RNA sequence: GUCUUGGGUG
């Protein structure tokens, strides 16, 4: 579904809205999302 | 409430000094200027602008 | 100030301070005026 | 943080000084020293590199988090 | 009548004495270099993967204070005279930077000499970081670790240092005139005597002091005049000083152009 | 979030005029410029070139804000001359002295070469 | 703390008078003075009842009612705004819906960005509260 | 009953910073709802200036009802009192 | 809100008349206030917050 | 959207 990492051992993975939050490698309990896709711009000012 | 109350239409912000404004002007932010309004009823002389 | 507001009225005394604050700033902006350290410093026979 | 890529002043380069500077430190030279061998001159210029704390060291320190 | 005598030359910077021509025109040139001149700096960034501890428009800012290569920037135009929708060549060089720690070990630094010119009005000599050297490794941008990655596209577009500061070709332009105070211009702050406490100008050398006898002279207007220009690479010294000149000409002929055509 | 843009100090818009004369009714044969887009760089030249001519009796020049990118001159002249035409002639003598600069470093540099 | 500007005493053109100053632009355009800035804000589940509870999901119009006047455009079909995004004053962060109690049967109870600020989504941070509801912490970023 | 017969009036024959004050701003509004203007308009669309002028002119139709502290007032038209 | 309209220009406390005046308004770029600096004695103010 | 507490500014 959408992408997600561990807090633990940086473990990326993908988490569907019905799992429990969680990490697959370790197990850990915090968990942070990816970057978006979309494109950004900055004015170098 | 009454001798004293919250009201429209006033705005807020630090001030600073401008050696170059007359005496009886004050420099008003684009920002609040454009927050702020006056109704002006429309008449023979003001309907273009 | 005073003077200029009996006698010209309150426009004309305004204008004056902005009159003023004009030349006296320009001027002042080619001349200069600073304060430094020295400015509080006195000579030895004063400090006797 | 990390260098500063310009003085501030008036807008020297200064990037790329940081890493010679460190290493005439190493060898002995005294910051008034190395300073005038990489060619600063104006105070402002050398006050970029003399005051300058490099605080990127400090932060690399914690695990990337991807 | 105007004359130039070239003092101390080198890539960087030229020291001269300029001479016959009034105070007006030396500071107009002096302010023209230092703001008007145009150059190339990067304008646009586009991040793609930027894992480092350093924040996005931080290290925008720090792409945009990069001095580069601008000789034949004024065959170039600005990017709001050009009928592209988006960028195009014409008004812009593209340059990548690609970074990566690879291993697990020890930190890798990220240089300015790492961006690289993809695209770009060709042959046009504009675009590159400039380099000290042959073996210059640039300005310090970034700094990475394990598995941190930076991944940038970065656009330069022509500009003057009115707009930022980033397009300035100058550093510092020392300018002075009169070591002597010979035109009584300053007054000097003094305690005891205003003669010991005051260091002598570096060109105090070049012009006789006052003779003891002598009286004030109320003719004597400024006439020669110090200036040493500074560049930052971008732009040599002859360069910055050459069309600095163009400019300030260009500029005068634009009013000239607007009063004959007022007719 | 008031302030306004770093390139409208020296880009003219498309209603706004490069330059705009106004006469100054109260004195004989004077005239009042506005310079738009323009700074201290232009004016202060121009300024000291025509206070130097015979037939020019009164030239000045302000800008009343910092803020806002124009100044304004007031030049008057002797009857015979018109202030129009000794900005014409200021103008064309001091393109012509950069021009004799520009030469003289050219020459200058290639010398110490 | 600071920062080693370089300081003239003078009354150079008279806006530094009682208490004002004159500041470089040059010298602000090379980082003088320059701050990074960050806001976070939080958002859980709250359980009132038995299979009463609140959910963090982008609310369609249809089933929702006294929807927020900010776009809603910017949230990921979990209700959550992906790190990387810029985002202005009024725009929706964390989506969230409360049901209505005895279709269109939710009532919405969003968090928006503070009215005043700009800036650009930095960490998107999920987990659990105390008790095991869900739980979300957004900080946002920018430069003054 | 309280009026005042226009011989016995002891009040000051001259307009007051208040009276002028409202005067102007009554007559203001008036003119903002395109009210007739009585002075010759020339170059000026301000309805406040319209009605300075106005009034220097001694052309503002209005009258100032001045009350007592005994609760019998003057009458005095804008005309006839004295404008500084 | 628009150049030479008058406001009510105010500084607390209010402790006199001339803490309250009227000025003519001049629109501008930037957050600030601006006041001629012959005012500030009357508002008991200065720029420094 | 409300009440208290705390840290501050002129
Ligand atoms: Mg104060
Ligand atoms: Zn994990
Ligand atoms: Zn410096
Ligand atoms: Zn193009």
């Amino acid at each position: 579904g959408v992408k997600y990492t561990c807090g633990a051992c940086a473990h990326n993975f993908s988490l569907n809205k019905s799992d429990p939050v969680r990490c697959k490698e370790c197990g850990h309990r915090v968990i942070y999302k990816a970057r978006t896709k979309r494109m950004i711009q900055f004015d170098a000012r | 409430n009454l001798m004293g109350k919250r009201v429209d239409f006033s705005a807020r912000t630090v001030i600073s000094g401008d050696p170059n404004l007359e005496l009886d002007q004050v420099g008003v932010p684009i920002s609040i200027a454009k927050t702020l309004s006056y109704p002006e009823t429309v008449t023979q002389y003001n309907i273009h602008r | 100030i005073h003077t200029v507001m009996r006698e010209k009225g309150p426009k004309i005394c305004a204008e004056l301070f902005g009159n003023i604050q004009k030349v006296v700033n320009y001027w002042l902006l080619h001349n200069g005026f600073s304060i430094g350290i020295g400015d509080a410093i006195a000579d030895a026979s004063t400090m006797k | 943080m990390i260098i500063p890529v310009r003085c501030f002043s008036c807008g020297k380069v200064v990037g790329d000084k940081w890493d010679a500077y460190l290493r005439l430190l190493e060898e002995g030279k005294q910051e008034g020293d190395a300073l005038d061998e990489l060619k600063l001159k104006r105070y402002c210029c050398r006050r970029m590199v003399l005051t300058h704390v490099d605080l990127i060291e400090k932060f690399l320190r914690y695990n990337p988090l991807e | 009548e105007p004359k130039v005598n070239i003092i101390n030359a080198q890539d960087d910077e030229v020291e001269l004495m300029l001479s016959d021509v009034n105070l007006s025109l030396a500071n107009s040139l002096r302010r023209t270099m230092l703001a008007e001149v145009p150059t190339l700096a990067i304008d646009l960034v586009e991040i793609k993967m930027n894992t480092s501890v350093l924040a996005d428009e931080f290290i925008s800012h720090r792409l945009g204070l990069i001095p580069l290569v601008s000789e034949d920037v004024e065959e170039m135009k600005y990017s709001r005279d050009c009928t592209c929708e988006d960028y195009c060549d014409e008004c812009s060089v593209v340059l990548e930077l690609s970074a990566r720690h690879e291993g697990e070990e020890g930190t890798t630094d990220v240089y300015s000499s790492s961006l690289i010119k993809v695209s770009g009005p060709g042959n046009l000599n504009v675009g590159e970081p400039v380099r000290r050297d042959d073996y210059d490794q640039g300005i310090l941008l970034c700094k990475l670790r394990n598995h941190q990655e930076l991944n940038i596209r970065c656009i330069a577009k022509k500009g003057i240092a009115k707009e930022h500061a980033k397009w300035s070709p100058c550093s510092a332009i020392a300018f002075e005139y009169d070591p002597h105070n010979k035109l009584k211009h300053t007054d000097f702050w003094f305690e005891v005597d205003a003669k010991k406490e005051w260091p002598d100008s570096k060109y105090a050398t070049w012009e006789e002091p006052p003779k003891p006898g002598e009286v004030f002279d109320y003719k004597a207007k400024p006439n020669r005049f110090y200036m040493t220009v500074e560049t930052t690479g971008s732009l040599k010294a002859n360069q910055v000083f050459s069309r600095g000149i163009k400019t300030l000409q260009e500029k005068l002929a634009n009013v000239l152009f607007e009063l004959e055509n007022s007719r | 979030m008031n302030a306004p843009d770093r390139f409208e100090l020296f880009i003219l818009p498309d209603d706004v005029p490069k330059l705009k004369i106004t006469p100054d009714s109260r004195v004989p044969n004077c005239i009042i410029i506005k310079f738009e887009r323009e700074d201290h760089t232009l004016a202060n030249l121009l300024r000291e070139e025509l206070a130097l001519y015979p037939d020019v009796t009164f030239v000045a020049y302000k800008v009343e804000h910092p803020l806002f990118a124009n100044f304004v001159m007031r030049l008057q002249t002797e009857e015979g001359t018109r202030p129009k035409q000794a900005l014409e002639r200021a103008c064309a003598s001091i393109i012509n002295k950069l021009k004799t600069l520009d030469h003289k470093f050219n020459e200058e540099w290639n010398i110490k070469n | 703390a600071g920062q080693n500007a370089i300081v003239a005493i003078a009354c150079y053109s008279g806006y530094n008078q009682e208490d004002s100053m004159i500041m470089n632009q040059s010298s602000i355009d090379r980082g003088l003075f320059r701050s990074l800035f960050f806001r976070s804000y939080m958002d859980q589940e709250k359980r009132f009842g038995i299979s009463i509870v609140e959910e963090f999901e982008k609310p369609t119009r249809a089933t929702t009612l006294r929807l927020k006047h900010g776009t809603y455009e910017k949230l990921d079909e979990d209700g959550l705004i992906a790190p990387g995004v810029r985002v202005s004053g009024d725009d929706i962060i964390i989506g969230k819906t409360t049901p209505i109690p005895p279709y269109h049967t939710k009532r919405d109870a969003s968090t928006p960005l503070r009215s005043t600020e700009n800036g650009i989504v930095d960490q998107v941070l999920l987990t659990t509260n105390q008790e095991g509801l869900k739980f979300v912490k957004v900080r946002m970023r920018t430069t003054k | 009953e309280l009026a005042i017969l226009k011989e016995e009036r002891t009040t000051t024959p001259y307009l007051t910073k208040y009276e002028r004050a409202r005067i102007l701003g009554t007559r203001a509004l008036q003119i903002s709802m395109n009210a007739p203007v009585l002075v010759d308009i020339e170059g000026e669309t301000d309805p406040l200036q319209i009605a300075m002028k106005e009034l220097s002119q001694r052309k503002i139709p209005l009258v100032i009802r001045r009350y007592l502290p005994d609760g019998s007032y003057e009458d005095w038209g804008c005309d006839e009192l004295i404008v500084d | 809100l628009m150049d030479d309209d008058p406001v009510l220009f105010n500084r607390q406390p209010s402790l006199h008349k001339m803490s309250m005046m009227a000025h003519r308004v001049k629109v501008m770029p930037y957050s600030t206030f601006r006041l001629n600096l012959s005012v500030t004695s009357p508002y008991n103010a200065d720029f420094d917050g």
